[PDB]
């Protein structure tokens, strides 16, 4: 199962609604997690099981999707959300996505 | 049953027509270790055990001797010297639901791997850290079971599969599970090598004149020689006249 | 009389045969039943089957429970009738449960089998019509050594009589010290 | 709650290195514990996992060369690396697996050249 | 894992003394003729040692 994460880079502004897409080569039910990683820092778990926001993560991050197409939704981007985001297939071979870098729009 | 709570059925005192299994096209996995299912029709066993459960396709490989993983370690484990058969078939049409069937569970945490044929159904809160949980979930305190997500649109690896493991057990007791052991037609007035219920010989079978009792099977002459037999299917008594011979 | 219980403990600790004829139905079970102290009737199962003078023979050989039976009319109260009759086989259970003790479920009579040699007379119709116990008396010994229910006059050699020992004598020298095997097997150097 | 890993270093190809991961607030032997690495400028790659029951598993790129283990008395996870290659150069994190990993260490840097 | 060493796993009958069989005919483990095509119940008689 191949995880295709798109786009590689996306530019957004503070307060925007951001949509990151992770595409699996076939149906993986809801077995997907999302991570956030900032330069020089360890990854941070945001959502597990495709639609369970991890405790303490702000309400902005919203996860949804089922089957073969999954999305991470940041309802209101804040300054500390510019980072790289990774999807990971769960209950399998821990395959990771290529990552999406969210950068400052200008 | 769920894999963590795999059901076991004991088969005893019957005829096991294994052909119905190994001639069936309804099974995608049929792998027997240490035994050929064709030869099972010629063998008897004290007991047979059918361990039935449901997993996902990618986990089917874990149902085999010397295998590791979630299912092998925490749900169902086969011995390294396992003798018997493993049968598995897709059950997407039966165990999947459009909204997702979560009735099937698997054990996600356990303090140690299962021993062969061990069954663990406890719902104890799993203590992942050094703080005792005392039955209360929280940080480092997790439920040991998790539901499968079975939808009809799931990939074949994630689709449900029903698995039955047949194991054979011989004890210090009579073997009561036996194969078919079919028979053939019988011919009279011709020299035949015959094998009735438990006895074998050579001779000519002829219509008899005796009146065997309802419970008598094998005749006997004065000099401890088989004389007549009761045909197991037809309630007729056959005299055994040994085939002609003599000096030249 | 209604049925029988066979087993070793018969207290739900090990399998035990239960045979009961409930008034139209014969039932045989081998479950680990939990029995009462006095299991009377109102005035893990590995097998289950469902179907004047009466004689039965129960025995257990090589895991097989043989049950032979015979029925006959009688006009007598105070004792068994004198006469001869053979018992046919009815059941051969492959149960495999070893029995040590048993109990009845309701006047009756109980005897215990012994490994004896018998001479059986089969008539033209395959049925036993008479028997001779080969160890009952000298005449029966002669009958079973000649293999004929009637023996004509004469002197026959049947067996050999030998006295039996009355006491067992064991003699050995009186030594106490243990053999120093330890110094050899537990020797530091070989 | 913290994961403190150490042992990364510069080493020649074919060399050996053991990484240690001291845990606090979590019992390594009672958890799914993993090593995950990140090559310079690349994404995350799962390396190895040890089950609570003791079973171990490895990514194909490291199979036969890396060994994961743990010490209960020290509450510490280990990654023993043999026959190191240039492509093993990465920051190595130890993580607690709930595949969804919620507790990460700060990482230790391995350079093979 | 060296798999160059093979062993025959199926045969229609037991070998006679000092008999040598190197044939690669497809063993028909079921009732369906194989016609030289491997598949379900149609096996290559040899299997490699691990
Ligand atoms: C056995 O089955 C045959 C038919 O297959 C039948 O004709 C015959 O009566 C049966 N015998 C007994 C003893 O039931
Ligand atoms: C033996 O049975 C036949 C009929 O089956 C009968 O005519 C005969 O009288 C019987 N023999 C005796 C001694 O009663």
């Amino acid at each position: 199962i191949w995880m295709t994460q798109s786009p590689s880079s996306l530019s957004a502004s503070v307060g925007d609604r951001v949509t990151i897409t992770c595409q699996a080569s076939q149906d993986i039910n809801n077995y997907l997690n999302w991570y956030q990683q900032k330069p020089g820092k360890a990854p941070k778990l945001l959502i597990f099981d495709a639609s369970n926001l991890e405790t303490g993560v702000p309400s902005r991050f919203s996860g949804s999707g089922s089957g073969t197409d999954f999305t991470f939704t940041i309802s209101s981007l804040q300054p500390e959300d510019i980072a790289t985001y990774y999807c990971q297939q769960y209950d399998n071979l821990p395959a990771f996505g290529g990552g999406t870098k969210v950068d400052i729009k200008r | 049953a769920s894999v963590y709570a795999w059901n076991r059925k004991r088969i005893s005192n019957c005829v096991a027509d294994y052909s119905v299994l190994y001639n069936s096209a309804s099974f995608s996995t049929f792998k027997c270790y240490g035994v050929s299912p064709t030869k099972l029709n010629d063998l008897c066993f004290t007991n047979v055990y059918a361990d039935s459960f449901v997993i996902r396709g990618d986990e089917v490989r874990q149902i085999a001797p010397g295998q590791t993983g979630k299912i092998a370690d925490y749900n169902y484990k086969l011995p390294d010297d396992f003798t018997g058969c493993v049968i598995a078939w897709n059950s997407n049409n039966l165990d999947s639901k459009v909204g997702g069937n979560y009735n099937y569970l698997y054990r996600l945490f356990r303090k140690s791997n299962l021993k062969p044929f061990e069954r663990d159904i406890s719902t104890e809160i799993y203590q992942a850290g050094s703080t005792p949980c005392n039955g209360v979930e929280g940080f480092n305190c997790y439920f040991p079971l998790q539901s499968y997500g079975f939808q009809p649109t799931n990939g074949v690896g994630y689709q449900p599969y029903r698995v039955v493991v047949l194991s054979f057990e011989l004890l210090h007791a009579p073997a009561t599970v036996c194969g078919p052991k079919k028979s053939t037609n019988l011919v009279k007035n011709k020299c035949v090598n015959f094998n009735f219920n438990g006895l074998t010989g050579t001779g000519v079978l002829t219509e008899s004149n005796k009146k065997f009792l309802p419970f008598q099977q094998f005749g006997r002459d004065i000099a401890d020689t088989t004389d007549a037999v009761r045909d197991p299917q037809t309630l007729e008594i056959l005299d055994i006249t040994p085939c002609s011979f003599g000096g030249v | 009389i209604r049925g029988w219980i066979f087993g070793t403990t018969l207290d739900s600790k090990t399998q035990s045969l239960l045979i009961v004829n409930n008034a139209t139905n014969v039932v045989i079970k081998v479950c680990e039943f939990q029995f009462c102290n006095d299991p009377f009737l109102g005035v893990n199962c590995t097998f289950e089957y469902v179907s004047n003078l009466r004689e039965f023979v129960f025995k257990n050989i090589d895991g097989y429970f043989k049950i032979y039976s015979k029925h006959t009319p009688i006009n007598l109260v105070r004792d068994l009738p004198q006469g001869f009759s053979a018992l046919e086989p009815l059941v051969d259970l492959p149960i495999g449960i070893n029995i040590t003790r048993f109990q009845t479920l309701l006047a009756y009579y109980v005897g215990y089998l012994q490994p004896r040699t018998f001479l059986l007379k089969y008539n033209e119709n395959g049925t036993i019509t008479d028997a001779v116990d080969c160890a009952l008396d000298p005449l029966s010994e002669t009958k079973c050594t000649l293999k004929s229910f009637t023996v004509e006059k004469g002197i026959y050699q049947t067996s050999n009589f030998r006295v039996q020992p009355t006491e067992s004598i064991v003699r050995f020298p009186n030594i106490t010290n243990l053999c120093p095997f330890g110094e050899v097997f537990n020797a530091t150097r070989f | 709650v913290q994961l403190v890993e150490s042992g990364g270093g510069l080493v020649q190809p074919g060399g050996s290195l053991r990484l240690s991961c001291a845990v606090s607030g979590f019992t390594v032997s009672r958890n799914y514990m993993s090593w995950v690495r990140q090559a310079p400028g690349k994404g995350l790659e799962w390396v190895s996992l040890i089950y609570s029951g003791g079973s171990t598993f490895y990514a194909d790129s490291v199979k036969g060369r890396f060994t994961i283990s743990r010490d209960n008395s020290k509450n510490t996870l280990y990654l023993q690396m043999n026959s190191l290659r240039a492509e093993d150069t990465a920051v190595y994190y130890c993580a607690r697996d709930l595949g969804y990993h919620d507790y990460w260490g700060q990482g230790t840097l391995v350079t093979v050249s």
